[PDB]
């Protein structure tokens, strides 16, 4: 349960406040602060997303993980940090291109799972083969088996 | 009274029809969304087929 | 007559909803036909994806 951190730590106070003020519409008021799933499709539109009815349902399918009928704050801000990146810049392509070259010491055009594994093991944490595959597959949007330069710049955006 | 009862039956019926209609809308939309995903999934496999066929 | 006029608006509404329901019923059998057909095609292409991937 750490994913919410990207969702909140990468926002400026006014960005979090716009997302919350719109989110609070999910409770009528003078109740219990339930925050129902019924207003989720509508709030994504209130905030600037333009989903189709299928997409409105996907937003509902991706929330209410505990079966309560409500949307929590992480579930909502976590989807939005991956949809409407109204972040506190989230650093930049130039900063990440410098890191890319640090990994890609051979100028091969990409970061393979071995370079990815070395940086993570070098961090002091114990890293498994699945842990490196999962980041590679998250960055590898085109399914080419590696994280390339463009994929890398997108991959590490919004990370501290 | 026949016309008023007519309206009560018809209004209730018109509402039943509105509900059956809404139900068909919901159901065709669910079915349509299944179709959006069935078609989307089709596209993913068809696209992957093209990629895999190309490969 | 006013009650019939009300009734005719709601009878007409019931009919508009009957028509929409029928249109929607067609769209449902078609939306679901496609949900199924897209899945039928999913399997035809997905099967080809597997055959072609195996190949």
């Amino acid at each position: 349960d750490d994913i919410y951190k990207a969702a909140v730590e990468q926002l400026t106070e006014e960005q979090k406040n716009e997302f919350k003020a719109a989110f609070d519409i999910f409770v009528l008021g003078a109740e219990d602060g339930c925050i129902s799933t019924k207003e989720l499709g509508k709030v994504m539109r209130m905030l600037g997303q333009n989903p189709t009815p299928e997409e409105l349902q996907e937003m509902i399918d991706e929330v209410d993980e505990d079966g309560s009928g409500t949307v929590d704050f992480d579930e909502f801000l976590v989807m939005m940090v991956r949809c409407m990146k109204d972040d506190s810049k989230g650093k930049s392509e130039e900063e990440l291109s410098d890191l890319f070259r640090m990994f890609d010491k051979n100028a091969d055009g990409y970061i393979d799972l071995d370079e990815l594994k070395i940086m993570l093991q070098a961090t002091g944490e114990t890293i498994t083969e699945d842990d490196i595959e999962e980041l590679m597959k998250d960055g590898d949007k085109n399914n080419d088996g590696r994280i390339d330069y463009d994929e890398f710049l997108e991959f590490m955006k919004g990370v501290e | 009274d026949e016309s008023e009862r007519g309206m009560k039956v018809i209004e209730s019926r018109a509402q039943k029809d509105e509900e059956k209609m809404e139900i068909q809308e919901i159901q065709l939309k669910e079915a349509k969304h299944i179709a959006e995903d069935a078609d989307r999934k089709y596209e993913e496999v068809a696209r992957k087929l093209v990629i895999i066929e190309s490969d």
